[PDB]
C-alpha cells in the first residue's frame, strides 16, 4: 500500500508487475511468429522484462552447491532503485546474462564488463 | 388414520401409523402448526413407518405430533376461477385476493393418457407471429424448447402467445414458476397485469399462474410443474380446448428432482443427477400431448449448464421437443423483434404430409436464401445484388410488432393468420417486391402493410 | 508481387483461423466430455466410501 | 396363512419391494401383487424376497399380498401377435382386443450355441440404395444404427419394415420376413404416429410393436427389448424369418442403470454397471441365422444407439459395437450438407452381410465400393480429378428420399448408370433429376428386363448388351 | 544389514505401484474403507516408512549407507494420480521417463528439466563437476528457445539451439554398457567447450563412439589420470583440448 | 454330505450344510435341474454356509434345494481325446458328437509354474506381417498380447496369426472364447473341419477348442479361460510337445469377474472393479507360460475399454506379456490394416544383441521419422504442408509413405478387401523400409504403398498409374 | 429490521464459500447422504433461503430494502462449480474479477462484458 511501504516503493512494485504481466502477451506472439515480428516498441519491453525477470534472481547463502558462487543479501533501497534504473532503460546497453544471479544493481555492471574478456 | 412422527431430517420427515398406511405419492397434513405444512409420501419403510418429502419448512417439528392422512395426493383448485390467480404448489393463493372460490378440485399426480386415447393427426398450432408460422411451427400437444439468455424478448414472447392463442382460438394459458426468485415472480405478475394477459378487475384473465420459489424445500419446486400441468388438465379434458403450458425452467425442474433423489439417499448417477432423471422427466413431459377432447402444448424454457449441450439434465430434455424457439442477442441488438433466429429455431412438423402442401417449398426456399446471404457476408457480382437485396427484405418481414410491446414502441400490435403469412414470404421470393426499399417491411403485419409503408414515404 | 503477396496472405491466415476454429471445437466436446467423467468419478468415491 | 404359495410385502420405494414369505417361490419367477401389477424375483434372501415390479409402484403397499405364477417370467408368442401393439409384458394397448395367443416363451432364454447355427447367406433388403449395395444385410446377422439424435436412425428401420411388404404378398414363403418394433425410452406420440405410418403403407399386419413409452417404470423398459426377442425368436425356431429393431437400446441402459444404482450396485463409467456389456450381449446373441435341422428360420437384430457429439468411443457405443457384425453410422454434419441418408460409407461396415447380396447388386455395388475408396483420399491433374469427378457423382446416387424404398432391380439400374460412366458429362447438381428421369422411363418401358434381373438376380451377357442400349439411349435424350 | 555394517548397498523397488495395489486389496478386503482412487488412507504412510529407512550414517554408527530407488509407472504421463504424487513427495529426487523421448532417439528418455536431484554436485566426483556444472543452465537456455523457433533467428539465439542439440545427443546412450566416469567426462568434455558446435548433428553419436575407443586405446594416461587425480588437471585439460580439436579436424572430412 | 440353498441372487449362490463343509473351489451339484448346474465355492461365510458362483443361469432356483459336495475343484477332460472337440466351462461336450472318453481329467485350478521351472529362451517367431516381425516381433514360447478397442481388428489379428503360424508348427494347438461372439465360433469350427486341421472321421485332429461366450452368464465367463488353459496346460508338461493357445478375449474374463464381485459383497475397486483384479489375473496368468518341460506360444486378445489404455483391466496386463500388439482407433479410420500403432507396440527382442544390427536401426529409424511426423502434425493442419522446411517436406513425405507401407493386405481379410493376401519374409521387410529410409523411392507416389505385400510391388504398383 | 421498519440496509456475505464448506462438515457427519463435491442436497436450498430474505418492499410494507452483496471464491475461474453454481443462478447479477486483469494495471479488476446486471439500468441516475 501506498501509505504503509512509501508511493515510490509501491509504484515500482507495480511498475515491474506490469510489464512482465504485458511480456507473458508478448510471450504468445514470440511463440509462433518470433522475434522479427515486434515492434522497436515491443522488442524494448520484452529485453527490459527479461532483465527484470534474472535481476529478481539471487544467489543464496545456503545454496552454495546449486549455483556455484557465494550468496549476498540486498538491501531494500538498493532493490527498488535497481528496478527503478531498469524501467527507465539505464541499461538497455548492458548484455542479458548481467543480471542472472547476482547482488545488487552495481554487481550486474562489473559483471558486464567480465563477459567480454 | 392418525400418523405420529418419528423422524425428522431436514426435508424428509418420517410418519408411523397404527392401523393403515397411505400409499406413495399421498399427501399428508401436519397438525398443531400456524401454516398448512404437506408432506408427500415417498417411501414405505416398514414396521408401519412411512417416508415423506416435505413441501414447506419443517423447523419446530416434534416426535410424535399428529398427521392427518389425505387418503388422495395433493389435490389442488380447478377450472376457470384460476384464470388471474397464482398459486403454489400445495394450491394455496398466494396473491392475497382471497380464496380460489373453485367449483372442481384435482390431485396432481396423475398418469399419463393411455395409448388409445392418443391422437393420430398432427395439426400446426397457429401462433399468428411470422417467424414461427413459417418456419419452426408449434405442433398442437407438442413440447417447444425456448432457447435464449437475458433481455432478449422472451417473457414478452410469451405474454404475446398467451394473447395471441387465446384470441384467435379462444384457448387459455398455465404459467409454472418451477423455482424461480421471488423478485422475478412479483415482476413478472404485474408485466402480465400491464400487458393484459391477467386483469385483476374483470374475469378476462387469460393465464393461471403456479409459483414454487427458489428458497423452497426441493419436494416444493420438483411437483410445482405437475401442479400447473394440473391446472392445465382441466381444460383439456372437461371443456376440449388446445392449451398453452409454459415451463420455466426446465433445467431447474430436474435440478429440484436431482435435490429431493439426494435427500432420500439414492446414489446419483452421472454428473451428479438422480438415478430417475429420464423417468421422472418421463412421468412429466407425457402429460402433455394431444388426446381425443383436446390438446396441451408446453413452451419449456431451457438453460444449458456450461454451455455443454451433452449434460443429462438438457440431453434428457432434448428427446422430447418437437420444435425449438432460439433468441439471439445479435439480432436483438440489430434492432429486429421479436429476436428469432430464422436459422437456429426448427421443427419436426416441417413435412409437407402434415402442413400444407404450399407451406414445406416457402419456408425451404427462406431458409436457402438466409443461408447463402450469411455465406457471402464475406465480401460485386450480378446474382448477388438480387439476391442479397430480397434476403435482407426477408429479413425485415420476419420483424412484428407486439400488441404487448405498446409500452416499448408506439407501433401497434397484430397477428398475422397462417394464409397471409405463407403468401407474404413467397412473394418476397418470386421478385413481386423488388421495387420496394428495404424499410418498408421492418415492423408490419401482413404484406398489405409492406406496400402501404412504401407509399407514405416516398 | 506484394499486391499479390498481401491478397494472398489474407486468404491463406483466413483459412488457418477456420482449421484452428475447428480444431477448437473439437476440444471442447473433449473437455465437456473429461469435466462430465471427473463429476462422476469424485462422486462414486465418495458413495463407496460412505457404504 | 400360506407363507410358501403366498407372501406379504414389508417395503417399498427404493425400486425394488421387500416380500416376506414366498419359500417356494423360483428366481426369476413371476409374482402377483394385489392391486393386479405383476412383478420378478430377483433377490431370494434367507428372510425376504426381492422382487422388481413391472409398474408403478404407488399401487403396492405394505402387508401386500404377492402369490406365485408359478413360471419363470415368460410372454405370449406366435403369429397372432402380427397387426398388434403390446406392453412389455405382451398385454395389448391399441385396445383392439385380447390375443388368441396359445405358445409362451421365456424373456431370458439362452441363445443358440455353435453347432445350431450357420453362415448367413439369405439377404435382408432394406430398400435404401446406400445399405443394400454398400452395407448389405443378411438374415439372422446384427447390423447396429448408431448416430447422433434427428441424424436418420428409426428413418432405416421404418424404411426397411415398409419394404418387406413387396415378400411378404407374393408367393414365396422363405423369402417373407415378419418384423418387429421395439420401443424404448420413446414418446407415446411418437409410437402412436409410427403405428399409423405402417398401417397406412399396409406394412402393420406383418408387423409386432412392442411399446415400454417415457412414462412406464423403469422395468418395463429394461424387460421390453427381451420380450420382443422372444417373440422373434418364434420365427427363428419355426423355420421363418423375423427382423427385430430395438429403438433405443441407449435408453435401455439408462432405464438399467436407474435400476442397478436404486439396488445399491456399485457403479463405473458414466455411473453404468459393470454387467451393462452384458445387458446387451445377451439380448443380440439371440439373433440368428439356424440351420437345416433347425427348420431354416432366422432372426436379424437391428439395434439403436444414440451418441452424443458423435463420439463413438463412448461406453455403451463401444460395448455394441463389440457385439454386432458391423454398424451403419450416421453424421449430423452429412445431413445438414445435403446427404440423407447421412450414413458415412468409409466408417460403415457389415462384416458377415457380405455374403448375403444379390449377384447382380455385387456387379455394380463392387466397383462403386472401389471408387468411392478411390474418392476419399483426394477429397488437381486428369488423373485425380477423374476420381473425384467419379466420386461426387456416385455420392448422388446415394442420396435417397424417404418412404419409398427401392426395390433391388431398380436400385441395380441406378448404380449401373453411374458406375459405366454415363453421369461423367452430367454436372453432379443435376444427377438426381436424372435418376428420377431415367428410372421412371425403365419402369415405364422395361419391364421386361427389371423382371428378368430380379428372377435371375444376376445380370448375365444377354442383360448387359440390354442395358446398355437402353441407358445410352436415354442419356442422348436427355438434355437438362 | 549393511548399512549397519560399515557397507553400502543399493536397492530397488520395481515397482512401488504395484505393491500399492496388492496392499489396496488387503485393505479393502479388510472392510477398510477406500479413498481416492479405491486406496486406503494410509498408503502415503506406506512408501514414506520405507523409503525413511534409506540412509547415510555417521561414522560412530559404521559409515554404512543404504540408497533406494523406487520405481512408480504412471497411466498416460498422468503425473497427478494419487500414487505418484506421494512417491515424488518423498524421493530426493525423481528421473522423468517419456515415450515421446524414446521413440525421438533420445534413449534414456530421461526428460532432464522435469528430473531433479536435490544433493546435486556434493554427489559427484570432482572432475564431473567441472564439466556438467554448466551443462544444467545451457540446456534450459535451450528448451526456451526451442518452442520459440522457420521465422529465421540470430547468431545469439541460433547458438543457443545449436549447443542445446550437440549435448542433448551426447546424453543418448545404449544399453548394457555402463561407463566409468573419466570416460563419461571426456564426452562431455567436447561438447560442453564447443568442440561440436559446427558438426553436423546427425554424426555426434557416430563420433563419441570412434573418438572414445581411440582415447581408449591410445590413451590410457589421461583417462588414468583424470581417475585418480579425481578432477581435470591443467595438463589434462590441455591433452584433452590437443585430442578433441585434431580428431574434429580428420572426422569432419 | 448334503447341502441346502439359502439365498439366490445372480450368479452367486448361498448354500448351507449340517455337517461336513466343503472347501474352497469344490465344484457342487444342484439336484432337481433338468440340465448340469455346478456351483463354484468361493467363500466360507460361517455358521455352516458357504458363499458360491454358478456356471450357469440360476433361474429356477428355490431355498430349501438339495445341492451335493463333488468331493472335488471342477474337473473337465484332458488328453488327446479332446483334439477336434468342443467344450463348455465344466468340461462337457457341446459339439453334439457324444462322450468325451479321456483315460486322464484334470482340475481347472492349478497351481502356477515356480521360479526354478522358468525357461529363458527367446527365439525370433516370424509372423509375416510388416508391422510385428518389424517393430515388435514375437518370440517363440513367448506370452503374445493384441490389445485393441471396439472394431479395430483384434479378432481378425488373431485369426490371421492362426493362419500364418499354426500350419507351419507341427504340434497341438488350443483355442479359448471368452465372452465373444458364438457365430464366430461357428465361423471358425466349419473352417477348421473345411480345411482339415479338425477331423470328424479321423484323430489326425490338432485344435482343441474351448468355448464359453457372451450369452454366458458371468460365473461361465469368469471361469472359461481356466478350462481353455488346462487343456492347454497338459499338451505342455504331459508330452513335451509344443501348444499354441490362441484366446480370444481375455478381458471377459476380468470382465466377468467384475460382474460378481458386485454380488459377494466386495468393497469395489477403482472403475467400479474387483479389488482382487491384479491377483485374479496375476493366479490366472502365471499359468499361460513356457516351461523347461514344454512350451507355450501364447496370443491373447485384449479388449479394451472406451479405448482408455490406462483402464485397470487392459494396464494391469502388460506386465504379463513379451510382445505387445496396441490397435488404434485413428489408425484403423485412416484406412491402415492392421491398425497397428508403431508407437506402442513392443518386444523384449526388439534388441540388436537378438534380432541383428541392421534390423534393429531399421526398426528404430522407422519409428523415428514417425514420431517426428506426429509432433508436426499441429502445424500441418493450422497452416499446411505447402509451409514447412524443405528438411520437414522431406520426412513427412518419407514418413506418409512408411505408413502406408506398413499396412498389409490379410487372408483373412480376403472378402473384405477383395485383394490377394500377402505373406512377407523377414528379410524383405527389413529391405524395404530400408530404402524408403534411406531415400531410394522419393520420386514415388504414396498410394503405390498403400496395401502391398513386399517392396518390389510397391513399384510395380506405380508403373499402371504412370 | 431496518427493512421491516422503512429504512434501508445492506448485507455483504463475505464469504458463502466457506459457509458452505462449515455446512458440509456439519452434514456429513450428521451421515446426511452426500451429493456432487460432497455436499449434501439441501446445500442450494441453503444459499436460496438466505439470498432470497434481500427484497425492496412497496410503500404499504414501508418501502425499506435489503441488499444483498454475497461473496463467492472460484478456483481458476471455474463458475462452473457445484457452490459457484448455485448462488450465480440464485443472485441478480454478477461482478467478475480476474486475475490477469489485476496485474495488467486494470484494477478494480472488473470484466465488463462477463460482469451482468439485469436490473442495472433502473438503478441509474439520469446524468449516469
Ligand atoms: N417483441 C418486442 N418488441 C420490442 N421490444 C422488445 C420485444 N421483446 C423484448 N423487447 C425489449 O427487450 C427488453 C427485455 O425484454 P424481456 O421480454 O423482459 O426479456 P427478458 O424476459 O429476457 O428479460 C425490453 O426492455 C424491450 O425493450
Ligand atoms: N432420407 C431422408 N430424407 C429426408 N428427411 C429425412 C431422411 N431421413 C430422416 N429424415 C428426417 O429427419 C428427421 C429425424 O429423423 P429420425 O429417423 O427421427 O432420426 P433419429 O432416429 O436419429 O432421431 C425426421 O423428421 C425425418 O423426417
Ligand atoms: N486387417 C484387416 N483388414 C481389413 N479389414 C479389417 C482388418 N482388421 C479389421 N478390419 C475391419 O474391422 C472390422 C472389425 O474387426 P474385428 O477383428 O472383429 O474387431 P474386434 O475383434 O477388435 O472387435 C472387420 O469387420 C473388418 O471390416
Ligand atoms: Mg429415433
Ligand atoms: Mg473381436
Amino acid at each position: 500500500d501506498p501509505n504503509i511501504v512509501g508511493s515510490e516503493h509501491y509504484d515500482v512494485a507495480r511498475g515491474v508487475q506490469k510489464i512482465l504481466q504485458d511480456y507473458k502477451s508478448l510471450q504468445d506472439i514470440i511463440a509462433i511468429l518470433g522475434m522479427d515480428e515486434l515492434s522497436e516498441e515491443d522488442k524494448l519491453t520484452v529485453s527490459r522484462a527479461r532483465k527484470i525477470q534474472r535481476f529478481l534472481s539471487q544467489p543464496f547463502q545456503v545454496a552454495e552447491v546449486f549455483t556455484g558462487h557465494l550468496g549476498k543479501l540486498v538491501p531494500l533501497k538498493e532493490t527498488i532503485k535497481g528496478f527503478q534504473q531498469i524501467l527507465a532503460g539505464e541499461y538497455d546497453h548492458l548484455p542479458e546474462q548481467a543480471f542472472y544471479m547476482v547482488g545488487p544493481i552495481e554487481e550486474a555492471v562489473a559483471k558486464a564488463d567480465k563477459l567480454a574478456e | 388414520t392418525t400418523g405420529r412422527i418419528v423422524a425428522v431430517i431436514g426435508a424428509v420427515v418420517d410418519v408411523q401409523f397404527d392401523e393403515g398406511l397411505p400409499p406413495i405419492l399421498n399427501a399428508l397434513e401436519v397438525q398443531g402448526r400456524e401454516t398448512r405444512l404437506v408432506l408427500e409420501v415417498a417411501q414405505h419403510l416398514g414396521e408401519s413407518t412411512v417416508r415423506t418429502i416435505a413441501m414447506d419448512g419443517t423447523e419446530g417439528l416434534v416426535r410424535g405430533q399428529k398427521v392427518l392422512d389425505s387418503g388422495a395426493p395433493i389435490r389442488i383448485p380447478v377450472g376457470p376461477e384460476t384464470l388471474g390467480r397464482i398459486m403454489n404448489v400445495i394450491g394455496e393463493p398466494i396473491d392475497e385476493r382471497g380464496p380460489i372460490k373453485t367449483k372442481q378440485f384435482a390431485a396432481i399426480h396423475a398418469e399419463a393418457p393411455e395409448f388409445v386415447e392418443m391422437s393420430v393427426e398432427q395439426e400446426i398450432l397457429v401462433t399468428g407471429i411470422k417467424v414461427v408460422d413459417l418456419l419452426a411451427p408449434y405442433a398442437k400437444g407438442g413440447k417447444i424448447g425456448l432457447f435464449g439468455g437475458a433481455g432478449v424478448g422472451k417473457t414478452v414472447l410469451i405474454m404475446e402467445l398467451i394473447n395471441n392463442v387465446a384470441k384467435a382460438h379462444g384457448g387459455y394459458s398455465v404459467f409454472a414458476g418451477v423455482g424461480e426468485r421471488t423478485r422475478e415472480g412479483n415482476d413478472l405478475y404485474h408485466e402480465m397485469i400491464e400487458s393484459g394477459v391477467i386483469n385483476l378487475k374483470d374475469a378476462t384473465s387469460k393465464v393461471a399462474l403456479v409459483y414454487g420459489q427458489m428458497n423452497e424445500p426441493p419436494g416444493a419446486r420438483a411437483r410445482v410443474a405437475l401442479t400447473g400441468l394440473t391446472v392445465a388438465e382441466y381444460f383439456r379434458d372437461q371443456e376440449g380446448q388446445d392449451v398453452l403450458l409454459f415451463i420455466d425452467n426446465i433445467f431447474r425442474f430436474t435440478q429440484a428432482g436431482s435435490e429431493v433423489s439426494a435427500l432420500l439417499g439414492r446414489i446419483p448417477s452421472a454428473v451428479g443427477y438422480q438415478p430417475t432423471l429420464a423417468t421422472d422427466m418421463g412421468t412429466m413431459q407425457e402429460r402433455i400431448t394431444t388426446t381425443k377432447k383436446g390438446s396441451i402444448t408446453s413452451v419449456q424454457a431451457i438453460y444449458v449448464p456450461a454451455d455443454d449441450l451433452t449434460d443429462p439434465a438438457p440431453a434428457t430434455t432434448f428427446a422430447h421437443l418437437d420444435a425449438t424457439t432460439v433468441l439471439s442477442r445479435a439480432i436483438a441488438e440489430l434492432g429486429i423483434y421479436p429476436a428469432v433466429d430464422p436459422l437456429d429455431s426448427t421443427s419436426r412438423i416441417m413435412d409437407p404430409n402434415i402442413v400444407g402442401s404450399e407451406h414445406y417449398d416457402v419456408a425451404r426456399g427462406v431458409q436457402k436464401i438466409l443461408q447463402d446471404y450469411k455465406s457471402l457476408q464475406d465480401i460485386l457480382s450480378e446474382e448477388d445484388k438480387l439476391t442479397v437485396s430480397r434476403a435482407r427484405k426477408i429479413q425485415r418481414f420476419l420483424s412484428q410488432p407486439f400488441q404487448v410491446a405498446e409500452v416499448f414502441t408506439g407501433h401497434l400490435g397484430k397477428l398475422v393468420p397462417l394464409k397471409e403469412t405463407i403468401k407474404g414470404f413467397q412473394q418476397i421470393l418470386a421478385g413481386e417486391y423488388d421495387h420496394l426499399p428495404e424499410q418498408a417491411f421492418y415492423m408490419v403485419g401482413p404484406i398489405e402493410e409492406a406496400v402501404a409503408k412504401a407509399d407514405k414515404l416516398a | 508481387s506484394t499486391t499479390s503477396e498481401q491478397s494472398a496472405r489474407m486468404t491463406a491466415m483466413d483459412n488457418a483461423s477456420k482449421n484452428a476454429s475447428e480444431m477448437i471445437d473439437k476440444l471442447t466436446l473433449t473437455f465437456n466430455r473429461t469435466r462430465q467423467a471427473v463429476i462422476t468419478k469424485e462422486l462414486i468415491e465418495i458413495i463407496s466410501g460412505a457404504a | 396363512v400360506d407363507l410358501e404359495e403366498t407372501g406379504r410385502v414389508l417395503s417399498i420405494g427404493d425400486g425394488i419391494a421387500r416380500v416376506h414369505g414366498l419359500r417356494n417361490v423360483q428366481a426369476e419367477e413371476m409374482v402377483e401383487f394385489s392391486s393386479g401389477l405383476k412383478g420378478m424375483s430377483l433377490n431370494l434372501e434367507p428372510d425376504n424376497v426381492g422382487v422388481v415390479v413391472f409398474g408403478n409402484d404407488k399401487l403396492i403397499k405394505e402387508g401386500d399380498i404377492v402369490k406365485r405364477t408359478g413360471a419363470i417370467v415368460d410372454v405370449p408368442v406366435g403369429e397372432e401377435l402380427l397387426g398388434r401393439v403390446v406392453d412389455a409384458l405382451g398385454n395389448a394397448i391399441d385396445g383392439k382386443g385380447p390375443i388368441g395367443s396359445k405358445a409362451r416363451r421365456r424373456v431370458g432364454l439362452k441363445a443358440p450355441g455353435i453347432i445350431p447355427r450357420i453362415s448367413v447367406r439369405e439377404p435382408m433388403q432394406t430398400g435404401i440404395k446406400a445399405v443394400d449395395s454398400l452395407v448389405p444385410i443378411g438374415r439372422g446377422q446384427r447390423e447396429l444404427i448408431i448416430g447422433d439424435r434427428q441424424t436418420g436412425k428409426t428413418s432405416i428401420a421404418i424404411d426397411t419394415i415398409i419394404n418387406q411388404k413387396r415378400f411378404n404378398d407374393g408367393t414365396d414363403e422363405k423369402k417373407k420376413l415378419y418384423c418387429i418394433y421395439v420401443a424404448i425410452g420413446q414418446k407415446r406420440s411418437t409410437v402412436a404416429q409410427l403405428v399409423k405410418r405402417l398401417t397406412d403403407a399396409d406394412a402393420m399386419k406383418y408387423t409386432i410393436v412392442v411399446s415400454a413409452t417415457a412414462s412406464d417404470a423403469a422395468p418395463l423398459q429394461y424387460l421390453a427389448p427381451y420380450s420382443g426377442c422372444s417373440m422373434g425368436e418364434y420365427f427363428r425356431d419355426n423355420g421363418k424369418h423375423a427382423l427385430i429393431i430395438y429403438d433405443d437400446l441407449s435408453k435401455q441402459a439408462v432405464a438399467y442403470r436407474q435400476m442397478s444404482l436404486l439396488l445399491r450396485r456399485p457403479p463405473g463409467r458414466e455411473a453404468y454397471p459393470g454387467d451393462v456389456f452384458y445387458l446387451h450381449s445377451r439380448l443380440l446373441e439371440r439373433a440368428a441365422k439356424m440351420n437345416d435341422a433347425f427348420g431354416g428360420g432366422s432372426l436379424t437384430a437391428l439395434p439403436v444407439i444414440e451418441t452424443q457429439a458423435g463420439d463413438v468411443s463412448a461406453y455403451i457405443p463401444t460395448n455394441v459395437i463389440s457385439i454386432t457384425d458391423g454398424q451403419i453410422f450416421l453424421e449430423t454434419e452429412l445431413f445438414y450438407k445435403g446427404i440423407r441418408p447421412a450414413i458415412n460409407v468409409g466408417l460403415s461396415v457389415s462384416r458377415v452381410g457380405s455374403a448375403a447380396q444379390t449377384r447382380a447388386m455385387k456387379q455394380v455395388a463392387g466397383t462403386m465400393k472401389l471408387e468411392l475408396a478411390q474418392y476419399r483420399e483426394v477429397a488437381l491433374d486428369a488423373a485425380t480429378q477423374q476420381l473425384l469427378s467419379r466420386g461426387v457423382r456416385l455420392t448422388e446416387l446415394l442420396k435417397q428420399g424417404q418412404y419409398s424404398p427401392m426395390a433391388i432391380e431398380e436400385q441395380v439400374a441406378v448404380i449401373y448408370a453411374g458406375v459405366r460412366g454415363y453421369l461423367d458429362k452430367l454436372e453432379p447438381s443435376k444427377i438426381t433429376k436424372f435418376e428420377n428421369a431415367f428410372l421412371s422411363h425403365v419402369i415405364s418401358q422395361h419391364q421386361a428386363l427389371l423382371g428378368k434381373i430380379r428372377t435371375d438376380g444376376k445380370i448375365s451377357e444377354e442383360s448387359d448388351a440390354k442395358l446398355k442400349e437402353i441407358v445410352t439411349n436415354f442419356l442422348a435424350g436427355f438434355e437438362a | 544389514y549393511f548399512r549397519d555394517n560399515g557397507k553400502h548397498a543399493l536397492i530397488i523397488y520395481d515397482d512401488l505401484s504395484k505393491q500399492a495395489v496388492a496392499y489396496r486389496q488387503m485393505s479393502l478386503l479388510l472392510r477398510r474403507p477406500p479413498g481416492r482412487e479405491a486406496y486406503p488412507g494410509d498408503v502415503f504412510y506406506l512408501h514414506s516408512r520405507l523409503l525413511e529407512r534409506a540412509a547415510k550414517m555417521n561414522d560412530a554408527f559404521g559409515g554404512g549407507s543404504l540408497t533406494a530407488l523406487p520405481v512408480i509407472e504412471t497411466q498416460a504421463g498422468d503425473v497427478s494420480a494419487y500414487i505418484p504424487t506421494n512417491v515424488i513427495s518423498i524421493t530426493d529426487g525423481q528421473i522423468f521417463l517419456e515415450t515421446e523421448l524414446f521413440y525421438k532417439g533420445i534413449r534414456p528418455a530421461i526428460n532432464v528439466g522435469l528430473s531433479v536431484s536435490r544433493v546435486g554436485s556434493a554427489a559427484q566426483t570432482r572432475a564431473m563437476k567441472q564439466v556438467a556444472g554448466t551443462m544444467k543452465l545451457e540446456l534450459a537456455q535451450y528448451r526456451e528457445v526451442a518452442a520459440f523457433a522457420g521465422s529465421d533467428l540470430d547468431a545469439a539465439t541460433q547458438q543457443l539451439l545449436s549447443r542445446g542439440v550437440r549435448l542433448t545427443e551426447l546424453l543418448k546412450q545404449g544399453q548394457y554398457s555402463p561407463m566409468a566416469i573419466e570416460e563419461q567426462v571426456a564426452v562431455i568434455y567436447a561438447g560442453v567447450r564447443g568442440y561440436l558446435d559446427k558438426l553436423e548433428p546427425s554424426k555426434i553419436t557416430k563420433f563419441e563412439n570412434a573418438f572414445l575407443s581411440h582415447v581408449i586405446s591410445q590413451h590410457q594416461a589421461l583417462l588414468g589420470k583424470i581417475r585418480t587425480d579425481g578432477k581435470i588437471s591443467e595438463e589434462s585439460d590441455a591433452k584433452l583440448k590437443e585430442i578433441v580439436t585434431n580428431f574434429l579436424a580428420g572426422f569432419e572430412a
